[PDB]
């Protein structure tokens, strides 16, 4: 490393725009009704059971909830939306392609 | 394909530390720089204070709600903080041992700041300095536990 | 004691001396015992 | 000097060179309101040489076993200052021999 | 950590809401902003599509009005939605939605 | 200007313009922003300077230094009768068996037989002789006071309010001339409250008729329904 002579600060080259692109890009098609839902969505399913739990805010979700599903399925698919936008534009920007 | 993270130790390739996000981000820096630990101008004493204060306080936790009295109504909290008292009067005793042990060589070489400027050494790092820091220990960890008691009366929340 | 045999202990005596005997002394020993190990000789 | 073109030895800058570095500390003299830091001060006045805080631990802690084991035992109930409260296993020594 | 140095050097590295290279209200359909609008003052998106504000001073009026009707407008606001949201909460209010609660 | 935690009254040992408000030139006035011309002997160099001299009495300066001393004493007695006023009431609500704690009645307990006990036990000062009492109160309050006017076994050479040596001063809290001046201020202030709030005790004796704190029992029972109007045709000229 002939670089790097400081860490510098700007380690995450962020870009605002990213967080909101990986969310808008992941939230929207998981605000798609499908078949197998039932026609409701993922993001739809997920916040009505966020408003059926938060009825009763201090009793935290149940084992047999179904919160749960739609909460690691749906940031499965933002955590990774995210970090892939991160990626795919600070290798747009920079080289890697 | 620029812009790499990880470096070395300000710059030197070979102290071997290698500066890197959990070292040298920017707020993680600032959280530990904020600590009294490595508050190195304020007086040992009040830095030992904080410190045991916030220990004293943790601490009494786990003995309150995990100890052998944990499921005697009124009895578990009294228990648990004089077990945290105890454990808090042990580790003044052990702080204590270690300024006595540690500080008797005087280390020669000076400091700096990852930026050029040489600092005085910590007060800390002397034999009076981590005596004082022993006695403020004490003095905010039984304050602590005396807070966590005083937490589990008058916290509406508290279980 | 009363007069079977005196210097009987007191009923109470192990409760004092099995923690004196196990946290008090051993602190003490351990604690002496490491500021001698670690003591620089002038 | 110790930084200019990869110059990582100077004998004039031994700090830089061995890696003597404050990586997190600050000697800014401010932290706390100077009411308190005089109350905390003088709370550990008595007790800021070591064999004054010494003192106090092994004054505290012998008190505080002693009292334990005289009182605290019983006041937290323990069932070693109870007693058996039944007649025991006095009279099962054995499962062939029945010994007291 | 590391000693940040002073601005001497870095006078206007962190301006990015002023100067010429700003963000604007179209992005990059805006072309150039006009000329009074140069990027001083907060909030310049160089939206002056009506030339309202092409006196100086007028313009000066114009963010006098624009601050305090956005101070006032922050109050109202946060000020119509908290009676509502705790009177979704229990909270017993005579009318906690707004333009009902003057009637109270 | 400064950062936070200066605006917020860290760092004591700061002090040097927290003594502007309360002494100097352009310090706290009696009208505040309404009072313009103070009398101009009111220089604003003693505690208490608010500039209040409307009717000029101070205007000779050596009779200003009479009422200083005035002023002084009596808020020192007026602290001490305020608090004697209200301890003995507070003490008989909280179940200590004291006989008239009601404070303008204290002193017709030692007409009763059982004598003036203290704290309503009759093992302590068990006072009977109200004329021994008061012969006993006028030697040591006389050798008092002319120890205070010129001099005595406690310090002869010192200052005439503020004597200050290990009899009058033996805590030391006011070795530091500017906490000094202000512990002046802080004195004359809570003396005058205390000579207010006796002359209240006094006008609410003779008015209203029952204790202090019963008054401020009664008043915050139903504070529109009682107050000092209540009493107000009382004084009714038949
Ligand atoms: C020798 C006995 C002697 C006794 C019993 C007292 C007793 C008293 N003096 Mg006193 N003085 C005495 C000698 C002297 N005094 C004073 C000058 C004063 C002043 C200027 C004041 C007192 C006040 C008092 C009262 C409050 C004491 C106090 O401040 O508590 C703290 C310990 C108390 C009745 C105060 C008072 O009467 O206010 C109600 C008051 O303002 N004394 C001088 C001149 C330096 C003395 C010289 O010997
Ligand atoms: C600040 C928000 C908050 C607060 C105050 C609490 C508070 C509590 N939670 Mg909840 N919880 C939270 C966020 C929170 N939780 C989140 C984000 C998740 C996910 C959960 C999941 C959760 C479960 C699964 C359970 C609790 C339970 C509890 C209780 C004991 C712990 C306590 C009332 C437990 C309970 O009492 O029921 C329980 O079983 N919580
Ligand atoms: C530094 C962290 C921190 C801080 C600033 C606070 C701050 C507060 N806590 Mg505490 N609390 C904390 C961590 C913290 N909490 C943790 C880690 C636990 C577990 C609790 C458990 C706790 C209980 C059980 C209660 C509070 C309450 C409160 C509030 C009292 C008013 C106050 C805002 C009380 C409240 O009103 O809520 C209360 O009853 N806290
Ligand atoms: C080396 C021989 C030896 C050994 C192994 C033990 C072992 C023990 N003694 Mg005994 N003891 C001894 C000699 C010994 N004793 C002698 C010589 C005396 C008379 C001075 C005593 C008087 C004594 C008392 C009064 C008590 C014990 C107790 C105990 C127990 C806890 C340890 C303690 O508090 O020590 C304490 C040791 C001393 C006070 C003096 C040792 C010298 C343990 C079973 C305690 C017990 O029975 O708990 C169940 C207790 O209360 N010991
Ligand atoms: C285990 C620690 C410990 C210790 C050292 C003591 C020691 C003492 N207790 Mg405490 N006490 C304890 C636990 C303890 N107690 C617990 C767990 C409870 C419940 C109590 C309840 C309790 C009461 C209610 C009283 C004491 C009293 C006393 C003193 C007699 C003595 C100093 C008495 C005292 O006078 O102090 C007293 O009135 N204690
Ligand atoms: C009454 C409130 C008010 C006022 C006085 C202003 C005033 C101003 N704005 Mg602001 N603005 C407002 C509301 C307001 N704005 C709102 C609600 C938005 C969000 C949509 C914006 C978004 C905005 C941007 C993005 C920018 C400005 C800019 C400007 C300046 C130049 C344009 C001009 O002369 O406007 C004159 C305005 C009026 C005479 C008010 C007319 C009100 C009519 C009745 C509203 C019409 C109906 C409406 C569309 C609904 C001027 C200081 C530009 C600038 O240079 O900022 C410093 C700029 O870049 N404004
Ligand atoms: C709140 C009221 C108050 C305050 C702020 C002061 C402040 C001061 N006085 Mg004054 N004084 C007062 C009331 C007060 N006094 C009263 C009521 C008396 C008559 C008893 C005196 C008699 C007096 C003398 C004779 C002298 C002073 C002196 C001083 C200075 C140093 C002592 C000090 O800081 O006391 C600070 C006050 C407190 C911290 C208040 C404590 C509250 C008490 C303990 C409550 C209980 C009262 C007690 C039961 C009644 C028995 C007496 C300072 C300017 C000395 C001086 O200036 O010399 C340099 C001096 O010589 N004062
Ligand atoms: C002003 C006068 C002050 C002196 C008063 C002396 C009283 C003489 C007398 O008869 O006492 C008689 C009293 C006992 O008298 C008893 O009083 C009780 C209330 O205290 C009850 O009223 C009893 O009925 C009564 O019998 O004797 C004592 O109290 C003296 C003991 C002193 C104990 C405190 C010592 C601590 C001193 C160090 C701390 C300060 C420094
Ligand atoms: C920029 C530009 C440019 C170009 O050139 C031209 C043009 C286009 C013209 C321009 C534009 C403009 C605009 C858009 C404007 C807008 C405005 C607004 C909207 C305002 C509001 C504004 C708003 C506001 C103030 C608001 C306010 C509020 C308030 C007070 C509130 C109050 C209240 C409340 C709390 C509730 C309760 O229960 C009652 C009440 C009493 C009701
Ligand atoms: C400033 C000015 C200005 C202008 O120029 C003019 C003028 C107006 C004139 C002026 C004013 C003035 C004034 C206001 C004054 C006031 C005073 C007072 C109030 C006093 C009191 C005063 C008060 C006081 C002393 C008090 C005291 C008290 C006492 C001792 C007490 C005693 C007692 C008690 C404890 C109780 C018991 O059981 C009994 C008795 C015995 C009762
Ligand atoms: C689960 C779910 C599903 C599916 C889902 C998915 C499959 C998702 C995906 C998601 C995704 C896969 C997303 C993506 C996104 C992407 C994006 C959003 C992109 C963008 C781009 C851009 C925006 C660009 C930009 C730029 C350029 C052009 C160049 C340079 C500069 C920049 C930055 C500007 C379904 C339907 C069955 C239903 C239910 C729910």
């Amino acid at each position: 490393e002939a670089s790097n002579k400081s860490f510098p600060r700007d380690w995450v080259k962020t870009d605002p725009l990213v967080p909101v692109l990986g969310f808008a890009g992941w939230t929207i098609p998981a605000n798609i009704g499908v078949s197998a839902f039932g026609g409701q969505s993922l993001f739809g399913l997920f916040t009505q059971s966020i408003g059926e739990n938060l009825a009763h805010f201090p009793t935290g979700p149940a084992l047999d909830d179904k919160f749960w599903l739609y909460l690691i399925t749906y940031h499965l698919g933002l955590f990774l939306t995210i970090t892939l936008g991160q990626i795919g534009v600070q290798g747009r920007k920079q080289g890697y392609w | 394909k620029k812009a790499q993270v990880i470096s070395p130790v300000n710059g030197d390739p070979f102290v071997g530390m290698l500066e890197t996000p959990v070292t040298s981000a920017p707020i993680v820096a600032t959280y530990l720089s904020n600590l009294p630990a490595y508050r190195t101008g304020v007086a040992p004493v009040l830095r030992g204070v904080e410190i045991g204060l916030a220990h004293g306080f943790l601490l009494a936790g786990p003995f309150i709600k995990l100890g052998p009295l944990r499921n005697v109504p009124e009895t578990a909290e009294i228990a648990g903080s004089l077990s945290a008292a105890g454990l808090v009067l042990i580790l003044a005793l052990c702080l204590s041992i270690y300024g006595s042990a540690q500080f008797q060589s005087t280390p020669s070489i000076g400091v700096k700041t990852l930026s050029g400027r040489s600092v005085a050494r910590d007060p800390l790092f002397s034999a009076d300095g981590w005596s004082e820091f022993a006695a403020g220990f004490l003095v905010g960890g039984e304050a602590g536990v005396a807070w966590a008691y005083v937490c589990t009366q008058i916290l509406p929340y508290y279980s | 004691a009363a007069q079977g045999y005196p210097f009987v202990p007191p009923s109470w005596a192990p409760s004092v001396f099995v923690p004196l005997t196990g946290l008090v002394l051993p602190a003490i020993a351990m604690a002496t015992l490491f500021v001698y190990i670690e003591k620089e000789a002038p | 000097k110790y930084g200019e073109n990869s110059r990582y030895f100077d004998l004039q800058d031994m700090e830089n060179t061995t890696g003597s570095w404050d990586m997190y500390g600050v000697d800014e003299k401010k932290r706390y309101p100077d009411n308190q830091a005089k109350f905390f001060t003088q709370a550990t006045d008595i007790i800021s040489r070591r064999e004054s805080l010494r003192a106090l631990v092994a004054l505290s802690g012998i008190a505080a076993i002693v009292t334990y084991g005289l009182k605290g035992a019983k006041d937290a109930d323990l069932p070693i200052t109870k007693g058996p409260q039944t007649t025991g296993e006095n009279g099962k020594g054995g499962s062939v021999r029945s010994r007291l | 950590r590391r000693t940040v140095k002073p601005a001497s050097k870095a006078s206007t590295p962190d301006s990015f809401w002023y100067g010429p290279e700003r963000p604007l209200f179209l992005g990059a359909f805006t072309g150039e902003p006009p000329s009074y609008l140069t990027g001083e003052f907060p909030g310049d998106y160089g939206w002056d599509t009506a030339g309202l504000s092409a006196d100086p001073e007028t313009f000066k009026r114009y963010r006098e009005l624009e601050l305090i009707h956005a101070r006032w407008a922050m109050l109202g606001a946060l000020g119509c939605i908290f009676p509502e949201l705790l009177g979704s909460y229990g909270v017993p209010f005579g009318e906690a939605v707004w333009f009902k609660a003057g009637a109270q | 200007k400064k950062t936070i935690r200066e605006k917020a009254g860290w760092w004591s040992n700061g002090g040097n313009e927290k003594l502007s408000a309360f002494y100097g030139p352009d310090r706290g006035l009696w009208l505040g922003p309404l009072s313009g011309t103070t009398p101009a002997y009111l220089t604003g160099e003693f505690p208490g300077d608010y500039g209040w001299d409307s009717a000029g009495l101070s205007a000779d300066p050596e009779t200003f230094k009479r009422y200083r001393e005035l002023e002084l004493i009596h808020a020192r007695w007026a602290m001490l009768g305020a608090l004697g006023c209200i301890t003995p009431e507070l003490l008989a609500k909280n179940g200590t068996p004291i006989v008239e704690p009601v404070w303008f009645k204290a002193g017709a307990q030692i007409f009763a037989e059982g004598g003036l006990d203290y704290l309503g036990n009759p093992g302590l000062v068990h006072a009977q002789s109200i004329l021994a009492t008061l012969a006993v109160q006028v030697i040591l309050m006389g050798a008092i006071e002319g120890y205070r006017v010129n001099g005595g076994p406690a310090g002869e050479g010192l200052d005439k309010l503020h004597p200050g040596g290990q009899f009058f001063d033996p805590l030391g809290l006011a070795e530091d001339p500017d906490a000094f001046a202000e512990l002046k201020v802080k004195e004359i202030k809570n003396g005058r409250l205390a000579m207010f709030s006796m002359f209240g005790f006094f006008v609410q004796a003779i008015v209203t008729g029952k204790g202090p704190l019963a008054n401020l029992d009664e008043h915050l029972a139903s504070p529109f329904t009682s107050n000092a109007f209540t009493y107000a045709q009382k004084f009714t000229p038949q």
